């Protein structure tokens, strides 16, 4: 019953700001690593980001270093991408999963990213 | 503070890359560190007080005459050795397109971990053998870039035999890389050949553990021969030491070992959070 949400894509133009949600259920989330990965088109899923259980120690891919910040909220079984700065190549669907190693077993059913 | 370490980063590339289009790179990349500020301080006072360990940044701290990591970079990969010593003896090889290449061959036994910006892993090998590699990493195209930097490094000859043409790989000097780097340059190109040809084998299944097949799908059942990919993740201090520096901006430890070069650092960056200003 693990389960992974998305939220808060859309369509924006450059340079606007986005905040992506991903509420988690069906696991204890406080005890798991969490990441950002997207498919972006034409390619398959690239790893944006990952923040480890406390929320203290974060990294993030150098296309979006300085751009993006991940972080979670473990009262709230939320974790959260706040993306800035947003670029044309930004585009993809954002996928939330479990943990930061791959292959990843579990992972959401994406929210849709367009800069345009 | 992360948002001086980052930005030194994005620095210490930027000039290394252009220190490189030079007569003396050397002397261009130490005018560059005095020349460039960083949220309205010197790099050099940031450098000199700034425990960063990135490759672009620890060229800029040897041209200072500062400690750096022991460890060497190849493929963008630290590697520690943790057994087996560092001798080594030339040969002549021959690539599947009849191209001859000298490489250096350690004899014997030897174990590294590789720590990448997004992949981790353990490699056992022997003389031009790899024997294991447990990698785990943040995506499939993350682990595949630490298969094929350790199967170059491995130096097995059907890595060499899956070479597929000439190999005239340059740097931004287009002055020609060195035989090991004319391979990643190759494979890292397109390794499909390579992973078709290395071989298979049949896996145990066992927890945290997964194969990974040569189109890089994973796999309960086979695995590219001696690789395992690591779902737990590879757990993973820093030895700082007097290294030297040449013209060029090849890094050598004591011992005249190669740690670091401008063809280990990445091509890509962040965005920078403090403003750098150039010359």
């Amino acid at each position: 019953q693990v389960q992974l949400q998305e939220s808060g894509g859309g369509l924006v133009q450059p340079g606007g700001s986005l905040r992506l949600s991903c509420a988690a259920s069906g696991f204890t989330f406080k005890m798991y690593a969490m990441s950002w990965v997207r498919q972006a088109p034409g390619k398959g899923l690239e790893w944006v980001s990952s923040i480890n259980s406390a929320g203290g120690s974060t990294s993030y891919v150098d296309s979006v270093k300085g751009r993006f910040t991940i972080s979670r909220d473990n009262a709230k079984n939320t974790l959260y991408l706040q993306m800035n700065s947003l670029k044309p190549d930004d585009t993809a669907v954002y996928y939330c999963v479990q943990g930061r190693n791959w292959p990843y077993d579990y992972r959401g059913q994406g929210t849709q990213v367009t800069v345009s | 503070n992360d948002d001086v370490d980052q930005s030194l980063i994005i620095a210490a590339r930027n000039i290394v890359r252009r220190a490189t289009v030079s007569t003396d790179p050397l002397a261009s990349l130490l005018e560059m560190c005095h020349s460039t500020q960083i949220g309205g301080i010197r790099m050099v006072d940031i450098l000199r007080q700034n425990p960063t360990e990135e490759q672009a940044v620890d060229i800029c701290k040897a041209a200072m005459g500062l400690r750096i990591s022991s460890s060497f970079s190849f493929g963008g990969f630290t590697f520690k050795r943790t057994s087996g010593s560092s001798v080594k003896k030339e040969e002549e090889v021959l690539t599947g397109n009849l191209q001859t290449l000298k490489i250096r061959v350690h004899e014997g036994y030897e174990e590294f971990t590789m720590v990448g910006r997004r992949a981790t892993a353990i490699l056992r090998k022997a003389t031009r053998r790899l024997i294991q590699l447990i990698v785990s990493g943040r995506d499939e195209q993350s682990i595949a870039e630490a298969i094929i930097v350790a199967m170059v490094f491995s130096q097995e000859d059907c890595m060499i035999k899956a070479v597929r043409g000439d190999l005239n790989f340059v740097n931004r000097a287009n002055q020609r890389l060195n035989p090991m780097h004319q391979l990643l340059r190759h494979f890292q190109k397109d390794a499909k050949v390579l992973f078709q040809n290395w071989g298979i084998e049949p896996i145990d299944n066992v927890m945290g553990m997964i194969g990974i097949l040569p189109d890089m799908t994973p796999s309960t059942e086979m695995s590219l021969r001696g690789v395992r990919v690591s779902k737990m993740g590879v757990d993973e201090s820093t030895e700082r030491v007097v290294v030297s520096i040449d013209r060029f901006l090849r890094v050598r430890d004591q011992r005249g070992n190669v740690l670091l070069s401008p063809e280990e650092v990445s091509e890509t960056q962040g965005t920078e959070r403090l403003t750098i200003t150039y010359s």
